């Protein structure tokens, strides 16, 4: 596979603590065209959290600003999710996503490893 | 005057083919490896590959008609029409021997239809980022989940009213760096000062123009291209593609394998569209052992 | 300053809506209808079907957030932040009353969100020439075998690097000239005079960026729908479509019956993407019968 | 949209029920009674010809927009050239989708 992806971080924490999640990709960032964030929890959807394009810009999905914050280093190849003020709503499986948008308009997904946030 | 500084060992030399004086760059010597540049650039982006290619073989690197320094087509710009230009300048070189031949983006388009109609000219054959003409492109997306998409310049090149010429000229470098940019994975390979060179370059009125043209025949290209392919490729060819945006991924390998009956194909992570410049230690490295077995 | 004639017996006014200034031009009795214009005009599209729908509705044609003589937005382009705007403006003219609504091109984007958030304030709904924001869009092609295709301006004006207004910037006659006419059946009907006055309002500077806009939201207007669209449409339904050159042809019922149950479909022969002004007898005809039912 | 050709050195003609202009791509194409459809000449909407090599000199493709008429002008014809000859009328729709429409086609006998 053209990218790998090692999560990390994740855990169990306590109502209006905090967490950190990362992720670090094999090639560089400025060659991935959109890195996300998705959680899933059981028996939902999985859904968007935050995505962060290359060029820099970020979108969160709504309802999601006030508990996440998406930020990247571009010299260690790393994504960020920093979780704040974290509700028993938050608990999930969260992922990391790296999109590729190639010549042709197609679009490959990879995805990290997932891991279990559970708030309590 | 010059373009683009010449390497060491090289000749910046000039060739009448049918009537166009073809610009071209020589070096080396053994057999002959043709190296064909595309849009946005001239036979400058391989000027990395070609010091080391000419410690085995003659290389040449021509400018297409219409960009660079070469004269625009007299005939056309439909991919069979350039491919005579570019037939009858590598001949005048390899008369003897069959020569290999090196293309990247709408180099590709240009040289096809001479090498599925001189096969015996042709001994090996490395293509590289850009799609073969045909009914494929017809589904490439106008736009994507991702944003805006690397395809949609065919049509704004293709479209009538001289719209590209009107819109970009005064523009030309702007355009240019977001066009290499948004296809690239690295972009600071792309410094101001090379940017300039091949913004100059292309914002000539007459290269311009041509660089449209390409676009305005691509049609006429794919109809040309139904045919030929009837006939498929019997030399060892192989593929080289970025993984990276911007890259052509996977589907250059398997586009190449309904043209080709000996291909091997390679996809490099981490790397765009411009793989002579975003990545030439890996590029160099596979051109020179596929050429060299 | 008026930037279009006002059809006599009617009003230009303005409204405070959430911040933001949005201009309307106003006139009739009875019944709310509102006429939602969209991309390369302005409430002007409307000036024929407006006299016609006065004589039985009370008739307001706004000026989207941004374009035409509206103040940008204060929230954001996306459909649903837009379509906040729109629907609290016809609100405060059928408070107590559902309204009717017609959209057309980018008018649709900009209430599909107010219309499934608020179906028992929608009576009836005509949907023209447009393909609501949703994955389908996303398969358009960005090459055609005829030449360009319609829709790769949804990459250009998305592109970052604010690539269209740089390009189009103090060009908006020409430009607006090829992309009116190329959506066009009918030509004739954009006269010198009606082109001049659309690229006099799109020249402001604010109103060509906001134009922009509206498509680098696109994206989010899409992930918007995928939600918004679980619920279907319950009221009578109307799409229109030109069949001609450049119409959205069978597309725009097709896609309409996966989000609304009551919908029948119309599409007009010989007319391309601007049906008020391409073919308006026979769209005044089907708008007034339908909405008058 | 209804194609309606007619004729059958010879000139040929077609005429359609909406206008020339809502039509992206006018064409001309042959087919002998066991051979391939091929293409004889184009006129795009805005006036762009195009036409098949070895048609060139033999034929001339033209419009008369006020008669919603395209016309297709044979000159020193061979046996090499009898076919049913058949007009195409594409249109391109805002998606991309192409929709063809073909006459009723036109036998002509050398």
């Amino acid at each position: 596979a053209e990218v790998q992806l090692v999560e990390s971080g994740g855990g169990l924490v306590q109502p209006g603590g905090s967490l950190r999640l990362s992720c670090t990709t094999s090639t560089s960032l400025f060659s991935i065209t959109t890195m996300g964030w998705y959680r899933q929890a059981p028996g939902k959807q999985r859904e968007l959290v935050a995505s962060i394009k290359r060029g820099g810009g970020t979108n969160y999905a709504d309802s999601m600003k006030g508990r996440f914050t998406i930020s990247r280093d571009n010299a260690r190849n790393t994504v960020f999710l920093e979780m704040n003020n974290l509700t028993t709503e938050d608990t999930a499986v969260y992922y990391c996503n790296a999109a590729i948008l190639a010549y042709t308009g197609e679009v490959t997904n990879y995805w990290g490893q997932g891991t279990q946030v559970t708030v309590s | 005057a010059e373009e683009f500084p010449v390497p060491n060992g090289f000749e910046s030399a000039y060739r009448e083919v049918d009537g166009v004086k073809l610009h071209y760059v020589k070096g080396g010597q053994g057999p002959l490896v043709m190296l064909v540049h595309g849009f946005g650039q001239t036979w400058y982006e391989w000027h990395q590959l070609m010091p080391e290619l000419a410690k085995r073989f003659t290389v040449i690197a021509p400018d297409l008609p219409g960009l660079g320094q070469s004269e625009p087509p007299k005939t056309g710009y439909s991919g069979e029409q350039v491919a005579v230009y570019l037939h009858k300048l590598a001949r005048q070189f390899s008369p003897d021997r069959p020569f290999d031949l090196v293309a990247h983006d709408i180099g590709i388009w240009n040289t096809y239809p001479m090498v599925v109609k001189n096969q015996a000219d042709i001994a090996r054959l490395v293509y590289m980022e850009a799609p073969i003409p045909d009914a494929r492109i017809y589904r490439f997306p106008a736009f994507t989940a991702q944003g805006e998409s690397l395809v949609w310049h065919f049509s704004f090149f293709a479209a009538d009213d001289r719209l590209a010429e009107t819109l970009i000229a005064g523009k030309e470098r702007f355009f240019l760096e977001h066009f290499i940019k948004s296809h690239a994975s690295n972009t600071e390979v792309f410094s101001e000062r090379l940017l300039d060179l091949y913004a100059r370059s292309y914002a000539k009125p007459h290269s311009l123009n041509a660089s449209f043209e390409y676009y305005r025949a691509l049609n006429e290209s794919v109809r040309q291209n139904a045919e030929l392919a009837k006939t498929r490729l019997q030399m060892p060819t192989m593929t080289l593609a970025g993984g990276g945006h911007g890259g052509m991924g996977t589907f250059q390998l398997e586009q190449m394998k309904a043209y080709a009956e000996d291909v091997e194909g390679h996809v490099l992570p981490g790397c765009g569209h411009w793989l002579p410049e975003e990545c030439a230690a890996p590029m160099n490295r596979l051109v020179i052992d596929f050429l060299s077995r």
